[PDB]
């Protein structure tokens, strides 16, 4: 019944461990190769903590109301925003 | 009606003075010379114009004139100037002592004379509003206003000293002392201001109101003290007063004329005008612990001026020694002692500014302050050594001068209210005697010298000549007939005496 | 059941580990690591105080402390990386030249 | 009369003259000026005494203006011509005069002569105010301007450390006297309020129902002043070091000028003194004990002025036991006479130290009678009539009058002192006048003669004689009370007088004129010795000064060079300098010790805040 | 409770700011040219200035439970932007020297700005805890801005982690009170527990480390020095100002806030604060770490007025007062600081001795720097004065002994070693700009005096406005 | 649902112990790991669902992710073993032990004091969490973006290093 996403979830986190570290090791393999790595990783962690903002929002939404929505508007258009700075910043040219 | 322009012919009188530099190297000094005459005229002015003798006693609150205008509404902070007898007196003073301090440095440059003549205007001017501001908050403004100036002159004019202290050494420990005064008799003015409105419900900095004030006998005391202290920083009254031999020895010679026979004044007509109506009680209480600090300064201040080597230092000395016999004369009841402390006040400013005037043309032609290398110096100069010679006769209580019809009135009343410590203070006069001496046969009596230095020396320009005798004119005049000094004073004096006793 | 008393304990004896370990260590990576040991304890101790009291607010503030966590991961290693260019180990005491 | 302020306006005009003329004017310009003011101060005198004489001897008050007013305490600028002020001013604008000239050939070609002439001017103008105090105050203006002066003239060859130090000695003790004399005019003001003789006088009977309290002080006071400015003891050191001036001056301060102003207030104040009894009797006994010591050292003194100097001292003694004695117009009389033989005196003095080149000591002197016959004659003259010799000199007039006081009031302990002193003043005046005259010429003396030189010495002379004594101060018509006659008491008295005045001359002339193989014999025992040193030395007291004064007085300003009250002061200066360091001592760049103090700090606040 | 177009007028400021933020971002991301975003940031802050006006129009309302937007905002956020936009106009040419990429700068400063208006306007607890995040995050770069030097690098990293620790503590002791006492919002301080008071006390402890208090004091210097010199003006000024209005409104509305223990605590601290601060400053010949000792102690100084809140209203009054006047007078020295280190070139003028005379050749900012260095030491004609003066005030007023008698003892220490420094700038010169962007910074100090110096002298203006602008009780 | 919570607890306890004493890093996040999956269970304990799994899927998700994968490419972790087992040891431990005792102690008692009225775990909902979340913290979650975004900007430009390599 419960332990089950308790047991997703212990998965998911481990996967995203385990993975995470062998990107670094083929990592460990303007601006430098190593940087780029780095800001890339963290904007994934960015991305998914307002990931969990959002999946916040869905749970209730026509309980937010009009203003729920467009706060989740404004605030998806910023991470895109931040999105938009990263890429032009030069962290895409290598991974 | 008239105070503000007393104020503001000095302040615009600097300002001119800077923006005229540029104009000629020589035009500052004659534009402050010129502004300087223009308030002395005013102060004489006012002194026609109101009555030469006024009535002696309608109650603390009268002046010949007076100036109101709001400031601070919020605090019930208004420009209040107020004149006296007393205050028209010691503005008359400054205005001389203006003229001269301008005169005295006509032959002494460095730097800038603009910036040099400007922070002179703001230094004589700013007192003279110490003089006629009677709200206490542009009283105190204008007592810190001008600490800043002269820390300017002593830190960017003065000579370095023969001990090693730097200029600006002495100009720090001079303002430290005077400006951290200043906030303790800051922090008593406030808790009289909250005191009087914390009982009438209204905010009001002004004097007449805040007499009216009701207070819990030990709370007018330590407001008293705060007023006191700032007081005795200033005047000087012992263990506060080593920025002065300092402050002395370092400053420009214009410097230590306005500090020497003003704002040691300002400091005793303080003492007058508000630690004694302000808080009858708490003085009337305090005049033993006063005077005995009175006759320590008479004392150990003829004791450490005599051991001097360096002139200035020495004169210096001699001012703390007097201010002695006025802080006595003060918390004696006697309106006798009053008349004397007034005339003497003034007195002694003719008199210390007469010496630092001299040993500043002796400066200027034997580059030195060290008696220890000057001697038989009389064969030399024309005037210097007998000119000196009678301001240091006059220094010590001789009649024919001032300084004796003051320090004696004074001395009369003393003795009548405590006798005891009136003739100790003689004593004092005795060493008077000594030191006024010892300083006169250092530099003008014996081997002819005890350096190279003394060989037959340049002449005394017309200037300090005729500088210099107008100042000893005065102090004749003084000596011979007092009248008109103590028939203007005596309206002023004669209110603040009875109301310091009447209300014990 | 639930003691508010033992939440809030473990939550201080957690927070006062992660400053100890933030004091012992000299290598940032050690240092940051005890940061963030902190910053969790002190959401922990908030989320515990939204249970004693049924309310969301332990909850949201948590959110908030863990979205600062990850800001200052992200900037203190950055801070890191850029002195591992500049000393082999990330011995702190090294960064001493201004002084009194 | 009415022009008593000429007395005054003249000898200041030509102190501002000639202290305005600084060398610009030849020897005999300045001396022109000089000497020539005063001259007419004494036609002036003159001119008003005359007309005081014959307006019958009225007191004249001529009011100036009001010197100053404050409530209670009025005091003014008053000159007050009566018999003993006339006394006083006659006295010193003729002796005065007569010193002026022989001064003007005495400094002729010297350092500042100018300055000189300015100097003396000033001193008469001080005395004049001095003798027309119509208050104490003028008064004091008088005592001041006169110590003043005399300070100046004492302390006027400044190039020499020894002449200056006896100026300072002079002004410093004038001073300390000067201060008695305050607490006089306090006391008397806080009393009387008024400070003016004749009410006073009035109001002090009035006043004073319980008095002999506070009129004690004031008098005895008046007599601190007194004695300072008359250098009576104890206020005596000052005078014999006094010598370090200028002749002239050693006549005018010495002879005619400030010990006569001590006794003179002392005689103003008579009926303030008389209220006193006790503080009277005083002044006798401090007068008496006075004219012994001082006999006694000038005895031993190997320099003429200094001998003189002691001298002076024993007869202002003599004049002090007058008064003491209510004996006051023999008081006056005396200080006339002694102005009048003591002036002849020192001018000589002056004319042979000089024609001796400078010498100045008995002993490197030497049979100058046939040498110089003016002068010699002079010294004989003078000094018979300070030895009161008893015809031809009206110092025997003077000594009698008063020991005729002395007696006359039961008074024969001072009366006998006094005669004691008598003898003693013949024997050491000859053993000077015989050792300085007679006996072998050491160095070779010759004379030269002027008009302001021998005159001056002549009408001194003249006046020093019997014929002196012709003169008469009214000192009826001010009221000075008159002194108890005596009589076929009057003559033993006299002839013992006169009988110890010739066996002095002779035993003087038995002492010295010869080997002296006797006086020798007797200076080399040891008691001789021991004495001779302590009477050369005034006694000891000097040195009793210098050590309980000067010498303490020194250590104090030594030990305080510098304020350990700027120092004890400097001390919070230094605490925050320091503490500036110590806490300074906390920013060190490590990290993690900024961290252990977030740690400790927050400590604290919990400890703080658990425990309040 | 939701958002009305009311709660939007009255969150205009906030909005202009954001917007400003993120348009500039873009900018950054397609272009990179430095004078436009510049320029671009500039226009928005001025924008949420006049905003303010706008706001003064509408009423007094309450946007979320997480704020409050009286006058008392209006006044902290007009202060914070003025620091923020003149911190802009300096750091200009100093990073027109500087060769890397200059504009994530004005990023980082409008970001750091906008947490600071959270600040100004927040009355619930969690907001608090954001707006100080947001005063702390942009600021860790703006120090390590120029890493290149040893210095701003270690700085940057001392002030990162120990800022970090202090937000921990801030946050944990939240925890402890809300835990203890069931509600967020300042008002309701969970109507003298024990762990009540204990969570404040952490609270204390990060509070605390953000206002330069002792014993929380010591990174000071090290990050005034080791950081580009602009940046220290706005970390002494927006940051300080800021932070301090919200800990005012805090412990006014709160409850607790009347408390004994903690209102001892407090004063000890403030009293230490001055003192320690200007004794530490006397030795001193680098003149950010001075700068920075002198803040030290001048929180202590507002401190004390914060002590006395509880007697009297004039209280917060004088803090505004004396807020304004701190506020020009910082900005005119660290002004002439960052101006004087002018394009990048290497390190700042740390060392006094570059001041000297420098009024000889450079004689205005000479001027500046000796009127503002008055000022920052109590003396009259200067607004540091007349701060002086309310701080005593209110100190006796509220019988405040120990206290006041330390704000005297204080402000001479601070006679000493300012006027030294102004003299300094008066001595004789050592031996050895023309872009209209060192303008900027020029007119910027020149204003900033001659407000000190004419508010200094007239100073009813000032405060009867600030008196205007009261906290909704 | 109760012993669940102690057990979870003390595990946790042990394991951030563990952090703080061990050298090798990797050691080190892992068992920061597991103390964070024990807070995780603590959490659920007390019915704070959307906490608990928040903290499975994004602290220790993606955090104390990042730190490993920042640890792995700098891989500087290993190295310096012997240099960073010299820096624990008795005499710099105790201090800083000794202090944080202490203060624990302090905060401890200060919490026995406020009363515990023992509250049951009754779960809570995440979408109650995001009905509170937007709507009265609606500004928060706003700001939040920022706070982020800030961190970015920042993490760029230090932790990015320029080409310093290649000469002009
Ligand atoms: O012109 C001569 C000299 O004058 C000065 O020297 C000397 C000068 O000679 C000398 O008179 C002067 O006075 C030293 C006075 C000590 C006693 C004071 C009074 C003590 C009394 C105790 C009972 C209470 C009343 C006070 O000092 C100068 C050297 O410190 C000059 O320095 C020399 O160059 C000159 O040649
Ligand atoms: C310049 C002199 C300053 C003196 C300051 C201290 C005065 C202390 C007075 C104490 C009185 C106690 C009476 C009981
Ligand atoms: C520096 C910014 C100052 C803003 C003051 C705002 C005062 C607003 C008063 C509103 C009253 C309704
Ligand atoms: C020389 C140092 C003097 C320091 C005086 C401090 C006075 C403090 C008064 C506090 C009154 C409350």
């Amino acid at each position: 019944a419960f332990a089950i996403f308790l047991i997703v979830a212990i998965g998911l986190c481990c996967l995203m461990l385990v993975g995470g570290w062998f990107l670094g090791g083929r990592a460990r393999a303007r601006l430098r190769l190593s940087a780029k790595f780095y800001l890339v990783a963290m904007f994934f962690v960015i991305f998914d903590v307002e990931a969990l903002y959002l999946f916040a929002w869905s749970t209730s939404i026509r309980e937010s109301g009009w203003v729920g929505f467009v706060e989740a508007a404004i605030f998806i258009f910023v991470l895109l925003a931040g999105l938009v700075y990263l890429v032009r910043i030069g962290a895409l040219d290598w991974t | 009606m008239l105070l503000p322009w007393l104020i503001l012919i000095p302040f615009i009188g600097g300002f001119l003075c800077w923006q005229t530099e540029r104009f000629g190297v020589k035009v500052p000094r004659w534009i402050a010379l010129i502004t300087m005459g223009l308030t002395l005229a005013l102060s004489l002015q006012l002194w026609l114009q109101g009555g030469y003798s006024l009535t002696q006693s309608a109650g603390i609150p009268q002046w010949q004139s007076e100036f109101d205008m709001p400031w601070i509404p919020r605090f019930g902070i208004s420009i209040h100037l107020a004149i006296d007898g007393l205050s028209l007196l010691m503005v008359v003073l400054t205005g001389l002592l203006g003229v001269l301090a301008v005169l005295c440095s006509w032959k002494e440059i460095e730097k800038y004379q603009g910036f040099f003549h400007l922070n002179l205007m703001w230094i004589l001017g700013g007192v003279i509003g110490v003089f006629l501001a009677i709200d206490m908050f542009l009283f105190f403004f204008f007592w810190e206003m001008m600490l800043v100036p002269m820390y300017f002159l002593i830190a960017l004019w003065g000579h370095k000293a023969s001990d090693g202290k730097t200029r600006i050494t002495a100009a720090t420990k001079f303002f430290i002392y005077t400006q951290a005064s200043g906030l303790v008799m800051l922090i008593a003015i406030l808790a009289l201001v909250f005191v009087h409105y914390n009982a009438t419900g209204v905010w009001t900095f002004n004097y007449e109101e805040l007499l009216n004030t009701p207070m819990s006998s030990g709370v007018e005391y330590l407001l008293m003290l705060g007023f006191f202290i700032a007081f005795a920083v200033k005047m000087p009254v012992v263990p506060l007063h080593g920025w002065l031999p300092d402050a002395h020895s370092q400053a420009p010679t214009a410097g230590s004329v306005d500090l020497a026979g003003i704002l040691l004044k300002t400091a005793a007509y303080g003492l007058l005008r508000f630690s004694l109506p302000l808080f009858p009680n708490a003085s009337a209480e305090f005049a033993p612990i006063a005077m005995w600090l009175g006759v320590i300064g008479i004392f150990y201040g003829a004791w450490m001026a005599f051991a001097q080597t360096d002139i200035k230092r020495l004169i210096a000395y001699t001012s703390v020694s007097h201010m002695g016999f006025v802080l006595i004369a003060i918390y004696t009841g006697s309106q006798l002692a009053y008349q004397g402390a007034v005339i003497q006040m003034i007195a002694h400013g003719l008199s210390a500014a007469g010496l630092f005037i001299l040993c500043g043309q002796l400066y200027e032609r034997i580059h030195t302050r060290d008696m220890r290398m000057m001697g038989g110096l009389w064969s030399k100069m024309k005037w210097l050594p007998a000119l000196s010679l009678f301001f240091a006769v006059a220094t010590l209580g001789m009649p024919g001068t001032g300084n004796f019809v003051g320090e004696f009135m004074i001395l009369f009343g003393s003795f009548q209210v405590v006798p005891v410590i009136t003739v100790i203070s003689t004593f004092g006069l005795v060493f008077a005697s000594v030191y006024s001496l010892a300083m006169l046969h250092r530099a003008y009596f014996g081997k002819a010298k005890s350096q190279i230095a003394s060989q037959e020396l340049p002449g005394m320009s017309l200037r300090e000549l005729f500088m210099i005798l107008l100042l000893v004119v005065l102090l004749v005049l003084l000596g011979f007939y007092p009248q008109p000094i103590l028939d203007t004073s005596h309206s002023a004096i004669g209110n603040i005496q009875q109301w310091f006793v009447n209300s014990v | 059941m639930i003691p508010l008393q033992h939440g809030l304990i473990l939550a201080a004896i957690l927070f006062v580990l992660g400053l100890t370990g933030l004091v012992i260590r000299r290598n940032l990576l050690f240092m940051l690591i005890g940061l963030e040991i902190m910053i969790n304890a002190s959401a922990l101790a908030f989320v515990v105080a939204g249970s004693y009291w049924g309310q969301t607010d332990g909850q949201v503030m948590y959110i908030l402390a863990i979205s600062l966590a990850a800001a200052e991961a992200s900037i203190g290693l950055a801070l890191l990386l850029q002195l591992h260019r500049r000393r082999q180990n990330l011995n702190i005491d090294s960064v001493s030249e201004m002084r009194g | 009369m009415n022009m008593l302020a000429l007395t005054i306006i003249l000898p200041l005009i030509g102190f501002v003259l000639l202290a305005f003329s600084r060398g610009r004017w030849s020897e005999n310009v300045s001396a022109i000026v000089g000497v020539g003011s005063v001259g007419l101060a004494a036609l002036v005198t003159a001119f008003i005494g005359v007309d005081f004489f014959a307006n019958g001897e009225q007191t004249y008050s001529q009011p100036l203006w009001t010197w100053m007013s404050v409530g209670d305490f009025n005091i003014g600028f008053n000159l007050v011509l009566d018999g003993l002020s006339l006394t006083m001013l006659s006295v010193v604008t003729g002796v005065g005069f007569l010193i002026h000239m022989y001064a003007s050939w005495y400094m002729r070609g010297e350092e500042g002569y100018s300055r000189f002439f300015a100097y003396t001017n000033l001193f008469i103008a001080s005395m004049v105010v001095l003798v027309l105090a119509d208050n104490l105050l003028l008064m004091y203006l008088g005592w001041e301007g006169v110590g003043l002066c005399s300070y100046l003239l004492i302390g006027f060859y400044y190039t020499d450390p020894k002449n200056g130090a006896a100026a300072m000695k002079a002004f410093v003790v004038t001073r300390v006297g000067d201060v008695f004399l305050a607490f006089a005019l306090f006391i008397l003001y806080n009393e009387l309020g008024t400070l003016n003789f004749r009410e006073m006088v009035e109001l002090a009977p009035a006043h004073f129902a319980d008095g002999n309290n506070m009129l004690m002080w004031a008098t005895l006071m008046l007599l601190g002043g007194a004695v300072g400015k008359s250098a009576q003891l104890p206020l005596q050191t000052w005078l014999a070091d006094a010598m370090a001036g200028p002749t002239p001056v050693s006549a005018l301060i010495h002879a005619a000028t400030m010990v006569t102003a001590g006794v003179y207030l002392i005689a103003r104040t008579h009926g303030l003194f008389l209220m006193t009894p006790e503080v009277l009797h005083l002044v006798g006994i401090v007068g008496a004990v006075t004219l012994l010591l001082a006999g006694f050292a000038a005895l031993v003194q190997t320099d003429i002025k200094r001998v003189l100097a002691y001298s002076t001292m024993s007869q202002i003694g003599y004049m002090f036991l007058a008064l003491g004695v209510q004996a006051w117009d023999a008081a006056i009389f005396h200080l006339m006479t002694h102005a009048f033989f003591k002036a002849l005196l020192f001018l000589a003095s002056g004319s042979v130290i000089l024609a001796c080149h400078h010498e100045q000591n008995i002993f490197k002197m030497g049979g100058l009678r046939k040498s110089i016959p003016l002068v010699y004659l002079c010294f004989l003259v003078g000094g018979a009539a300070l030895s009161a010799l008893p015809l031809v000199t009206a110092g025997f007039f003077s000594k009698d009058e008063i020991l005729a006081g002395a007696m006359a009031n039961g008074h024969i302990n001072l009366m006998v002192a006094g005669l004691v002193g008598a003898f003693m003043t013949s024997l050491y005046t000859f053993r000077m006048i015989f050792i300085v005259f007679h006996g072998k010429e050491q160095i070779h003396a010759h004379a030269v003669k002027g008009v302001t030189h021998s005159l001056p010495l002549i009408v001194l002379l003249i006046l020093s004689t019997f014929v002196g004594a012709l003169i008469v101060p009214p000192l009826q018509g001010v009221l000075p009370q008159t002194t108890e006659l005596a009589h076929g008491s009057m003559l033993t008295l006299e002839i013992t007088s006169g009988v110890v005045a010739v066996v002095g001359i002779l035993l003087a002339a038995w002492l010295w004129l010869g080997k002296r193989t006797l006086v020798t014999s007797i200076a080399n025992s040891a008691p001789g010795r021991l004495l001779s040193t302590w009477w050369y030395n005034a006694w000891g007291f000097d040195w009793l000064y210098d050590k309980v004064f000067v010498k303490p007085f020194l250590g104090i300003a030594w030990l305080l060079k510098r304020d350990p009250l700027n120092s004890m002061m400097n001390i919070p200066a230094v605490l925050s300098r320091f503490a500036g360091k110590g806490l300074l001592l906390s920013e060190n760049g490590y990290l993690r010790w900024y961290v252990a103090s977030m740690s400790i700090g927050a400590v604290v606040v919990l400890a703080l805040l658990m425990v309040l | 409770m939701t958002i009305t177009p009311q709660n939007l007028i009255a969150l205009l400021p906030l909005l202009i700011v954001g917007l400003t933020v993120v348009v500039v971002m873009l900018s950054i991301a397609w272009r990179r040219n430095h004078f436009l975003n510049a320029t671009l940031s500039v226009i928005g802050l001025n924008a949420a200035l006049v905003s303010l006006w706008f706001v003064g129009q509408a009423g007094a309302m309450d946007v979320t439970p997480l704020m409050r937007v009286d006058g008392f905002a209006m006044l902290y956020t007009g202060l914070v932007l003025l620091a923020s936009l003149a911190t802009c106009t300096f750091a200009y040419p100093w990073l027109e020297g500087y060769n890397d990429n200059k504009d994530e700068f004005y990023l980082l400063v409008l970001i750091a700005a906008l947490g600071g208006i959270l600040l100004a306007n927040a009355n619930h607890l969690a907001s608090l805890f954001l707006g100080i995040e947001l005063i702390s995050l942009p600021l860790f770069g703006l120090v390590g801005y120029a890493f290149r030097q040893k210095r701003s690098l270690e700085a940057s990293i001392k002030y990162t982690i120990l800022s970090a620790a202090a937000s921990s503590f801030l946050l944990f002791g939240m925890a402890l009170v809300y835990a203890q006492s069931g509600d967020l919002s300042f008002v309701a301080l969970g109507k003298n527990e024990p762990l009540l008071l204990a969570g404040f006390g952490l609270m204390i402890v990060g509070l605390g480390f953000k206002l330069s208090l002792v014993p929380f004091h010591l990174w000071t210097p090290d990050v005034y020095q080791g950081a580009p010199a602009p940046v220290s003006t706005f970390l002494a000024t927006a940051s300080k100002i800021a932070i301090f209005g919200v800990v005012m409104r805090l412990f006014l509305y709160a409850p607790v806030g009347d408390s004994e223990a903690i209102r001892v605590v407090l004063a000890i601290i403030a009293f230490a604060s001055i003192i320690f601060g200007n004794l530490m400053a006397l030795s001193q010949t680098n003149i950010k770490r001075l700068l920075g000792y002198s803040s030290i102690s001048h929180l202590g100084y507002l401190l004390v007025a914060l002590i006395a809140l509880q007697t009297g209203e004039m209280s917060m009054e004088a803090v505004g007062v004396y807020l304004a006047g701190y506020l020009f007078s910082s900005l005119g020295a660290f002004g002439v600081v960052s101006l004087m280190s002018s394009p990048y070139r290497g390190p700042d003028a740390d060392s006094l001795f570059s001041y000297r005379g420098l009024f000889w050749h450079r004689p205005i900012l000479a001027a500046v720097m000796t009127v503002m260095m008055l000022s920052l030491a109590g003396i009259p004609m200067t607004l540091g004065f007349i701060g002086k003066f309310y701080v005593l005030a209110v100190g006796v007023q509220a019988h405040l002994w120990w206290l006041v008698g330390a704000v005297v003892v204080g402000s001479a220490i601070g006679l000493y070693y300012y006027l030294r420094v102004a003299v300094s700038l008066y001595l004789h010169a050592p031996e050895q700009p023309s872009n209209w962007q060192y303008s900027a910074g020029g007119i910027v100090v020149l204003i900033s005096a001659l407000l000190v110096l004419v508010l200094g002298v007239w100073p009813q203006p000032l405060i009867s406005i600030v008196r205007l602008a009261m906290p909704l009780m | 649902m109760e012993f669940a919570f102690y057990i979870c607890g003390l595990i946790a306890i042990l394991a951030t112990l563990r952090v703080i004493t061990h050298t090798n890093p990797v050691h080190a996040l892992l068992y920061l790991i597991i103390s964070l999956l024990a807070i995780s269970g603590v959490f659920f304990s007390l019915g704070a669902y959307f906490a608990g799994a928040l903290e499975i899927i994004v602290y220790a998700g993606a955090i104390m992710v990042l730190f490993v994968f920042v640890v792995m490419m700098l891989n500087l972790g290993g190295s310096e073993i012997e240099q960073e087992r010299q820096w624990l040891k008795p005499q710099v431990w105790i201090g800083p032990a000794i202090l944080s005792a202490i203060m624990l102690v302090v905060i401890v008692y200060a919490i026995l004091g406020v009363n515990d009225q023992g509250i049951d775990g009754t779960p809570i909902s995440a979408k109650a969490v995001g009905i509170t979340l937007f709507g009265p913290y609606v500004l928060a979650v706003e700001l939040a973006s920022m706070l982020l975004l800030a961190g970015l900007v920042v993490a760029f430009h230090v932790g990015r290093e320029e080409r310093a390599g290649e000469v002009l």
